[PDB]
């Protein structure tokens, strides 16, 4: 019973994934900063805008 | 407000004379009679509005011949215009449409 360090390697299945999945995190982290910035964001009850 | 003596700039007190209330300084002669109306407004910062009007609040800015929404293009939307801060601020405007399958929220 032995670990390696082809135990923890990503395959070819989880670096096309975790593109995607950090360019989209990325585009609408930009696209709140961007509302919050130049006019209207949509506030949360209870809180501030930032 | 504070107000200074021209002469020594130590600061004005209002008192009382024979005829008229003076800014009177304590150190020397100089005063200054109220002759005419004197003001100072502070305008301070009113409560928040945005938790105040949402839910089917009272409003009354409705009036006969206005303005659909421009999505929907029907009049089934309240619109209003109040200060958000002190009454010097220039009133804002803001509308909301409620219609059938259709929840949105304007500027
Ligand atoms: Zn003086
Ligand atoms: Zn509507």
């Amino acid at each position: 019973f032995s670990i390696g360090i082809g135990d923890v390697t990503p395959g070819q299945g989880l670096l096309k994934a975790k593109y995607e999945l950090l360019n989209a995190g990325y585009k609408k982290c930009d696209e709140y900063i961007e509302a919050l910035n130049t006019g209207k964001l949509q506030q949360q009850p209870g809180c501030t805008a930032e | 407000m504070l107000l200074f003596c021209p002469g020594c700039g130590n600061g004005l007190i209002v008192e009382e004379g024979q005829r008229c209330h003076r800014f009177s300084c304590n150190t020397c002669p100089y005063v200054h009679n109220i002759t005419r109306k004197v003001t100072n407004r502070k305008y301070p910062k009113l409560k928040e509005v945005d938790d105040v009007l949402g839910g089917a609040a009272a409003w009354e800015n409705v009036d006969s011949t206005a303005e659909s929404c421009p999505k929907c293009e029907h009049p089934r939307a309240y619109f209003m215009q109040l200060q958000t801060r002190s009454a010097d601020e220039p009133m804002t405007t803001f509308y909301k449409c409620c219609n059938a399958q259709c929840g949105h929220r304007w500027r």
